[PDB]
C-alpha cells in the first residue's frame, strides 16, 4: 500500500525569557549516543532508520497537506 | 596437520567393497599429500584398481603407480592423484613469553 | 630537570624565584666551546660524528666573570638544564635567587651595557628550538624593563624577525599579563606511550633526549632523596 | 693550471638543525601514512561513487568534516608540514611550529620514526675538480650525466687530473673514444671505451692527444640509508611542488635541480654526514607534501 | 593466516546469529531451497554468504538505500543536530574567550567555533587517549586545552529565568586508572547584565 | 556428500587445530620434530568421519581476538620452567656428584 | 647502635661459625629485596610499550 | 637467548632489537665518549652528569 | 614483528637468532652466486641443482 502522510513534521519550539527580552527557535531532532573507538558511518546507519522512522518517511508515502488551510 | 612428519595408513580386504574404494578415495582427496606415502598411495590405487576394474591383488601387484592411474582412467575412475595442503602462517601472541 | 619541565609563564618564574643563583652555575670546568670535534655514534656510523661544542649543549664549558658570563649562565640553564664554570662568583651573589638577578636592583650588578645580539650569537640563537627561543626572549625581557633598555629589545626584535614572531607576550611590571598568558615552554614532560631508549646524533639532540627519558624516574623518585638532605639545614 | 668543478657542487648551504629529534621523526612517518591513506581514499571514493571513504580519511589528517563552501586545505597538519619543509632547508628559517603541535600529530598513528632501515641510489656525478694545464680547456655539463669536453692545442700529449671525491661507490667512466687512463703512480694501460673507478683510490690521471676533442661521460651512483617507506619518483616530484609553491624562498640559499643534487651536494661539504639525516627527512616529508597536494590542490 | 581466519569466522557466526533473531531477514521460500539436502537453515545460509564474499554482482540502489545514506551523510557532517561533537574545550575562568553572544545568554558555553589562538598563542589539543593516561593532569588545566579525537554527548536545558550557567556534574573525574571526561549537561540562563550578585558568583 | 561437508566445516578445523598449537611451548614443540609415526584407520571409521562431519563453533571461547584458556595454559609453563630449574640445582647442591 | 642509613647493628658475644653462617644467609636474601620504585622499572621494561 | 636478553636489559636498559644491530645502547655512548675524553684534554666533554 | 618473522621463516627457512646477523640464508647465498653466473662465462657457476 502507499500511506498517505496528512501533517509535515516541523520539529520546532520557541523559548522565550520571562522577561521577554531573548527568544529563539530551536529543533530538536532528539538524542542519539555515539560510542567512540568503533567506525561512526556504522551507527549513523542504525539511527538513520530509527530517524526515518520518527519522521514517518521510512515506508512509501504521498504527502497530501493541500487541506489544511483556512481563510 | 600439526606435525608434518606423522602419517595416515590403511589396509583393505582381500576383496574390496564399494565401502574400501569409498575410503580410499576419501584419504586421497582430504587428506594431506605429505601425509600419504608413496607405498600407501600405490595401495590405494591397487585397491580401486581391484574393485573399479575386473581384477584380483595378485594380479596388480607389481604394477608401477603410472600403469595403475592409465588402467582406473581408461574404465573412467578421475581420481588417481593425490592433492598437497596449504601451509596456515600462524603466530601466537608474545604476552609474558617471547612468542612464536 | 625541574627547570625544563616547567610549562608555562607562571610556572617558569615561580621556580626562578625559588632557585639560587648556585643552581645556575656549575663547579665542573668541563671544555671551552665553539670547537669543531669528532664524538662517536655507533649506533648509525662507523666513522667518528662531526659536530661543534656550543654553550647550550646540556655539558659545563668555562665561562668568563665578566657580567656577560653570568647572564649566559643563567640562560644555558633555563634552556639546557646546565649552566658554566664562572670561576669565585662569591656567596653574596650565589645566595641570591635567578630571578633578582634578572629584575632586581638590590644584587650590586650592573647588567647595563649589554648587547643582546652579541649574546644571542654566543649562545647560538639559531641552534635552539621554539620552546628554547621563547625561554631566551623572556630573559631578555626581564633585563630590558630592569634596565630601562625597552627600546634596545624592539631594536634588536626588529632586526631578527623569526624572533619577533614567537616573542612572548607579556610585560615585566604588569602582574595580568603574566596570569594570561599562554604559552607553552616545557621542553621536557611525561610522553604518552613511551620513547625509545635510542641515541641521537647532534650533542643537543642526544642530551636533550637524556633528560627526557629520566624525567620520569626523577619524578618518581626526587621527593625522599631531596628531603633527607633538606632536613636539619637552612636554605641559602 | 686550470680547475673546473660540478656547478651543483659549489657552496652548499647550510640545512636547517630543527625537528630531526624523534618525536618530530615521528610525526613526518604519521604524515606520510595519513598522506597515502588520502590519495587511496580518494581513489576509491571515485570507484564506489559514494564520498564516505574520503570524508573518513579527510577526518583524521584535518581533524574536521569537509564541506562544500569551504575549503579543503588539510588542517593543521597541512600548515605543520609546510612549516617544516621550510625550516629542513636553510637554517634561517623561522621555525616556528611547536614541539606540543608536533607531538599531538605524532600520536595519530603508530610507526616508528627509523631513517636508517633502509638504502636509496642517488645517481649524480661528483666532479670535486678537474686540474688541466696550460693550452688545455675542460668543460664539465650535467649532473645526472657529465659530459667533459676537453682539447688540447699544444704541441705534445698533456695529463688531466681528475677527482671525484671520497663518497661515491663506484664511477663509470665511458669516452666518445677509446682514451687511457690510470691512478697516481701506476702504469698507463691500453686505450678503451669503458673505465669502472672507485673514487676512494686516489686522483685519476687521463691522457689527452693532440687533435680533436675527447668528450668523456661519468655516471656515479651513492647509497645512502633512507626509510623504508621512501620513493624516489614522490620524492622528486614533491621537490618540484615545493620549489614551485615558494616553500624554498629564503634568502642566502642555492637552488638545485632535483632532490639527488641536493643531497649529494650537502654530502659533499665540509662535514657532510651532519647533514645527510637531515636531507632524509626532508625528501620524506616532501614526499608526504606531493601526496598531499595531489589530493588537496590549492 | 590463522588470525584472518579466525576473524572471518567470528565475524561470520555474529552476523548470523542477528540476521536470524527475532524476525528473520530471509523468507521462507530461500530456506527452503538452502536445507534441500538436509543441512539446517541457519548452516544453510551460512554456506552461502561465505560464497558471495568477492562476488562482482550488482545491485540495483533502491530508495530505500538512498534515504538512509541521505540520513547518515547528515549525521556525520551535522553533528551538533544530534547532540554530539568531535570536540570540546576546557579553560579557566579568568581566561576571556569570545563566545556567541545572540542568544543573550549568561556565561554562553557556545562559541561560533572553537578558538584557534588566545592570547596570541595557539590553544593546545589533546586526544582524549593522551589525556586519559596523562598524570600532570593539575598543571595541563591551569593553562586550557581542546579535546579532541572523540565523540562527545552533550545536552543542554534552557532556562527562562536568570542564574548561574554551570554543569550538572563535575567536568572530569580522577581515578588512578585513568581520568575521563564525565556527562555534559548545560543549565543555560539568559542574562540581566546589572544584577551583581550573579555577576558575582 | 563428503565435499559439502568438507566445505561447509573446513573453518572450524582450521581454528581447532590453530587452538591446539597455541597450547604448545616451542621448547616441547621442537622436541617433537624429532619422533615420527604412522597412524592406522579403519576404512570405516574414515568415511563415517566426512560423512558425518560435526561442526566446530569455538565463539564463545573468543573474546574479540584473544583467547583466555589458550593463553592462561601456555602460561603456567613458564612456573614449570622456574620449578625444573629451582629443583634441579637444589637436588645437584645437596648431594652433589652421585657414586654407585 | 645506629648505622648511617638508619639501620640498626647488635654487637653480641656470638659464635664464629654461626656468625659466618646467619650473616651469609642474610646477605643473599638482601640482594633479592630491592625498592618498589626499582621493582616498577624492571616491570616496565617487560610489559608493552603503551 | 634468555641469558643474553637479561644481561643486555639490564646493560642498555632495553631489549636486543631484530632487523637492528645491538650496540649496547645509552651506556655504550657514554662509555665511548669518556674514554675519549680521558685521553687528552683536546677531546670534548660530551656526557652530560644527568 | 610477527609479519617480518613470518615473511623471514618462508624467505630464508629458519627464525633469526637475535645476536646473529640475518641476511636471507641459502636462498640470499643462491641468488647472489646465480647473478653472476649469468653476467660472464668466467663466472664459477657453484650453486648445486639438489
Amino acid at each position: 500500500e502507499l500511506i498517505k502522510v496528512p501533517t509535515i513534521p516541523h520539529n520546532l519550539v520557541l523559548i522565550q525569557s520571562d522577561n521577554g527580552k531573548h527568544a529563539l527557535i530551536k529543533e530538536d531532532l532528539g538524542q542519539w549516543p555515539v560510542e567512540t573507538g568503533i567506525s561512526l558511518v556504522n551507527q549513523a546507519g542504525v539511527f538513520a532508520v530509527q530517524l526515518a522512522n520518527k519522521l514517518g518517511i521510512d515506508k512509501p508515502f504521498v504527502l497530501d497537506a493541500g487541506s489544511n488551510y483556512f481563510t | 596437520c600439526m606435525f608434518k612428519q606423522f602419517r595416515i595408513g590403511m589396509t583393505y580386504a582381500l576383496d574390496p567393497n564399494i565401502m574400501d574404494v569409498a575410503a580410499a578415495t576419501c584419504m586421497l582427496l582430504f587428506r594431506p599429500a605429505q601425509s600419504i606415502s608413496d607405498e600407501q598411495y600405490r595401495y590405494c590405487l591397487q585397491t580401486m584398481a581391484v574393485f573399479l576394474t575386473n581384477t584380483t591383488y595378485d594380479i596388480v601387484n607389481n604394477d608401477t603407480i603410472d600403469v595403475l592411474k592409465m588402467k582406473l582412467r581408461n574404465q573412467g575412475w578421475p581420481f588417481v592423484e593425490r592433492y598437497n595442503a596449504v601451509e596456515i602462517d600462524m603466530s601466537v601472541e608474545p604476552l609474558r613469553s617471547p612468542g612464536q | 630537570m625541574d627547570v625544563l619541565s616547567k610549562g608555562s609563564l607562571k610556572e617558569l618564574l615561580a621556580h626562578l624565584e625559588k632557585t639560587p643563583l648556585e643552581e645556575a652555575i656549575s663547579y665542573r670546568i668541563g671544555t671551552v666551546p665553539y670547537q669543531n670535534v669528532l664524538i662517536s655514534r655507533n649506533e648509525y656510523y662507523n666513522q667518528l660524528y662531526p659536530d661543534t661544542t656550543s654553550l647550550i649543549d646540556g655539558v659545563s664549558r668555562e665561562g668568563q666573570r665578566n657580567v656577560n658570563g653570568l647572564i649566559m649562565s643563567i640562560i644555558s640553564y633555563v634552556v639546557s638544564g646546565s649552566g658554566h664554570y664562572i670561576p669565585n662568583i662569591g656567596f653574596m651573589l650565589l645566595r641570591r635567587s635567578i630571578l633578582d638577578i634578572l629584575t632586581k636592583h638590590d644584587t650590586g650588578l650592573v647588567t647595563n651595557n649589554l648587547n643582546y645580539g652579541i649574546i644571542a650569537r654566543n649562545l647560538t640563537v639559531s641552534k635552539m628550538n621554539c620552546e628554547q627561543r621563547k625561554r631566551m626572549l623572556i630573559c631578555f625581557k626581564l633585563l630590558a624593563y630592569k634596565d630601562g633598555n625597552q627600546n634596545d629589545y624592539e631594536i634588536y626584535l626588529n632586526q631578527n624577525i623569526p624572533l619577533k614572531q614567537i616573542a612572548p607576550n607579556f610585560i615585566p611590571g604588569d602582574m595580568r599579563t603574566v596570569i594570561h598568558n599562554q604559552d607553552q615552554l616545557a621542553i621536557v614532560g611525561i610522553p604518552a606511550y613511551r620513547l625509545t631508549q635510542s641515541t641521537e646524533l647532534s650533542i643537543r639532540d642526544d642530551n636533550a633526549k637524556s633528560y627526557k627519558l629520566g624525567y620520569v624516574d626523577w619524578y618518581n623518585s626526587n621527593s625522599f632523596l631531596r628531603e633527607r638532605s633538606e632536613f636539619n639545614l637552612i636554605r641559602l | 693550471a686550470n680547475r673546473a668543478t660540478s656547478a651543483f657542487l659549489d657552496n652548499p648551504h647550510p640545512v636547517g638543525v630543527n625537528y630531526v629529534d624523534e618525536g618530530s621523526r615521528q610525526f613526518v612517518a604519521v604524515a606520510e601514512l595519513l598522506a597515502s591513506k588520502l590519495i587511496d581514499s580518494s581513489r576509491e571514493s571515485d570507484e564506489s561513487n559514494s564520498d564516505v571513504p574520503f570524508v573518513q580519511a579527510y577526518s583524521k589528517f584535518a581533524d574536521d568534516n569537509p564541506r562544500h563552501l569551504r575549503v579543503k586545505t588539510g588542517g593543521k597538519m597541512a600548515n605543520a608540514l609546510t612549516n617544516v619543509i621550510r625550516s629542513y632547508y636553510s637554517i634561517n628559517a623561522p621555525a616556528i611550529v611547536p614541539q606540543v603541535e608536533i607531538d599531538r600529530l605524532a600520536s595519530k598513528a603508530t610507526v616508528s620514526g627509523d631513517m636508517y632501515n633502509s638504502y636509496a641510489i642517488f645517481n649524480s656525478v661528483p666532479i670535486v675538480e678537474v686540474l688541466s694545464p696550460a693550452r688545455t680547456t675542460v668543460s664539465i655539463v650535467g649532473s645526472d650525466r657529465a659530459d667533459v669536453t676537453m682539447l688540447n692545442t699544444g704541441a705534445g700529449a698533456a695529463n688531466i687530473t681528475f677527482n671525484f671525491g671520497q663518497i661515491a661507490e663506484t664511477v663509470i667512466l665511458k669516452g666518445s673514444v677509446p682514451f687511457q687512463l690510470a691512478r697516481l703512480n701506476q702504469p698507463m694501460p691500453a686505450a678503451r671505451f669503458t673505465y669502472k673507478l672507485r673514487p676512494l683510490d686516489g686522483p685519476f690521471i687521463v691522457v689527452l692527444p693532440v687533435g680533436n676533442p675527447l668528450v668523456i661521460s661519468a655516471t656515479a651512483a651513492t647509497r645512502i640509508q633512507v626509510p623504508l617507506a621512501f620513493n624516489k619518483a614522490l620524492v622528486e616530484s614533491g621537490f618540484q611542488t615545493a620549489m614551485n609553491d615558494g616553500l624554498f624562498d629564503i634568502q642566502n640559499v642555492n637552488y638545485y635541480s632535483s632532490f639527488d643534487e641536493f643531497i649529494i651536494s650537502q654530502y659533499h661539504a665540509q662535514d657532510g654526514i651532519n647533514r645527510v639525516s637531515t636531507c632524509v627527512i626532508l625528501g620524506l616529508a616532501l614526499q608526504a607534501y606531493d601526496q598531499m597536494r595531489r589530493a588537496l590542490p590549492v | 593466516t590463522s588470525g584472518s581466519i579466525i576473524n572471518h569466522a567470528n565475524n561470520l557466526n555474529k552476523v548470523i546469529n542477528h540476521v536470524f533473531a527475532d524476525k528473520p531477514l530471509i523468507s521462507e521460500t530461500m530456506l527452503k531451497i538452502l536445507t534441500i539436502d538436509g543441512t539446517t537453515g541457519k548452516d544453510g545460509y551460512r554456506n552461502w554468504l561465505d560464497k558471495l564474499v568477492g562476488h562482482n554482482y550488482p545491485v540495483y540502489v533502491e530508495p530505500v538505500v538512498n534515504i538512509m545514506n541521505f540520513i547518515s551523510a547528515r549525521f556525520v557532517a551535522d553533528s551538533s543536530y544530534f547532540g554530539y561533537t568531535n570536540e570540546i574545550m576546557i579553560m579557566p575562568n579568568h581566561i576571556n574567550v569570545p563566545v556567541d553572544d545572540r542568544f543573550g545568554f549568561r556565561d554562553s558555553p557556545f562559541c561560533t567555533s572553537l578558538p584557534r589562538t588566545i592570547m596570541g598563542n595557539d590553544v593546545r589539543r589533546i586526544s582524549y587517549n593522551v589525556f586519559s593516561m596523562m598524570e600532570d593532569i593539575d598543571d595541563v588545566i591551569s593553562e586550557g586545552f581542546i579535546l579532541y579525537d572523540a565523540y562527545f554527548n552533550f545536552s543542554y536545558d534552557i532556562m527562562t529565568t536568570d542564574g548561574v550557567t554551570r554543569l550538572k556534574e563535575d567536568i572530569l573525574i580522577v581515578t588512578d586508572t585513568g581520568n575521563d571526561i564525565k556527562p555534559i549537561h548545560f543549565y543555560i540562563y539568559f542574562e540581566n547584565r546589572n544584577d551583581k550578585k550573579l555577576r558575582y558568583e | 556428500a563428503c565435499r559439502d561437508k568438507t566445505s561447509a566445516n573446513w573453518r572450524g578445523y582450521s581454528v581447532l587445530v590453530s587452538r591446539y598449537r597455541s597450547l604448545i611451548p616451542n621448547e616441547l614443540f621442537e622436541s617433537l620434530r624429532n619422533i615420527s609415526g604412522e597412524y592406522n584407520i579403519n576404512p570405516q571409521d574414515e568415511h563415517s568421519f566426512f560423512f558425518a562431519l560435526a561442526q566446530i563453533n569455538a565463539d564463545d571461547e573468543f573474546i574479540g581476538a584473544i583467547d583466555k584458556e589458550s593463553a592462561e595454559y601456555l602460561d603456567e609453563y613458564a612456573t614449570l620452567a622456574r620449578d625444573i630449574s629451582n629443583s634441579l640445582t637444589l637436588v645437584k647442591a645437596a648431594f652433589g656428584p652421585l657414586e654407585r | 647502635y645506629p648505622d648511617a642509613d638508619g639501620n640498626d647493628v647488635s654487637i653480641i658475644f656470638s659464635g664464629a661459625m654461626s656468625h659466618a653462617i646467619f650473616t651469609y644467609a642474610q646477605s643473599q636474601w638482601n640482594k633479592n629485596i630491592i625498592k618498589l620504585d626499582d621493582y616498577i622499572r624492571e616491570i616496565t621494561l617487560t610489559v608493552p610499550k603503551q
